[PDB]
């Protein structure tokens, strides 16, 4: 605390501060399945923790391979 | 073969045919179809000079040609040779015997050899397939000498089996009899046949009398032959 902020709030609470929905999550869990994060780790643009983009789907052309034989 | 080619990103996706009457009429190679895949294959991508070693390593431009400007100097005209491939454009044949002009290199040699009894090369014409692809519908008579079309022009052996469907002509190997998808008279091989035709005698040259708008084909695998001249 004295760093409090948004992100700190689970997905489920999540939307029920915005009052998408009148029932708290307590009286409708959701589904819970298997692949959904748990912690929720929320909002990390510093520390080591950081997002980093790029490249993706590997290589093209495949540069020749050089003979490893003498002469 | 023409073609419409669809790349995308700097990557090519997929080739089509580019229809034209006078070669294709829209039906290319199957073989040519898949061929872009082997562009992805290995590639030259970087110079690879050989060391000390005798092993190559990869070298910057100035390097090599540095190099190889270092060597071309020494053995103008004789002891020289230049070896063009078979897929290799014209343009760098002209700019490499160009110079081999300017050194008068007269050497000049090329993948496949070509006969030149009295030097074929000068009348252009030789060997041309003088007639088109679109001409071959109009002939009432053909006959194929050694290689089966198909396995270097399968466009040309379809242009065959449809005149063949339609305009109804005889047409008969000579050397072998590969398995090609028309019906064709069998024939023995070159050293009787070619010459009971020549002579007429043999009387599928009688039938090659008998019919007008005469074709006559070569494989150009049989050109080299050893003796083929």
């Amino acid at each position: 605390f004295w760093d409090v902020d948004g992100s700190m709030v689970p997905p489920e609470w999540h939307r029920w501060l915005h009052s998408m929905t009148d029932d708290p999550p307590t009286t409708k869990p959701l589904t819970a399945r298997k692949f959904i994060w748990t912690n929720h780790k929320f909002n990390v643009t510093g520390t080591p923790e950081q997002y980093v983009p790029y490249s993706t789907t590997r290589k093209k052309i495949q540069e020749w391979i050089p003979p490893s034989t003498p002469y | 073969s023409n073609i419409v080619v669809s790349t995308r990103t700097g990557e090519v996706m997929r080739i089509l045919p580019r229809m034209h009457e006078d070669i294709n009429e829209e039906w290319i190679s199957d073989k040519t179809r898949f061929a872009y895949d082997g562009l992805k294959r290995q590639r030259l991508t970087e110079p690879m000079v050989r060391n000390e070693k005798g092993l190559l390593t990869y070298t910057s431009w100035e390097d090599a040609l540095s190099r190889v400007a270092g060597m071309l100097q020494s053995f103008q005209g004789k002891d020289v040779a230049a070896i063009a491939g078979g897929l290799v454009d014209a343009e760098a044949l002209v700019a490499l015997k160009d110079l081999l002009n300017r050194v008068d290199s007269d050497t000049l040699c090329t993948e496949e050899v070509f006969p030149t009894a009295g030097a074929g090369t000068d009348l252009r014409s030789n060997y041309l397939l003088n007639t088109t692809i679109a001409g071959v519908e109009e002939a009432d008579v053909v006959l194929l000498v050694g290689t089966n079309p198909r396995f270097e022009a399968p466009l040309f052996n379809a242009r065959i089996r449809k005149s063949w469907l339609h305009n109804d002509l005889k047409v008969a190997l000579i050397g072998s009899p590969v398995d090609l998808t028309y019906t064709y008279d069998h024939l023995g091989d070159s050293p009787k046949i070619l010459q009971d035709i020549a002579s007429g005698s043999h009387p599928f040259s009688q039938v090659l009398k008998e019919a007008k708008k005469p074709m006559v084909v070569l494989g150009s695998s049989a050109l080299q032959r050893n003796d083929g001249a």
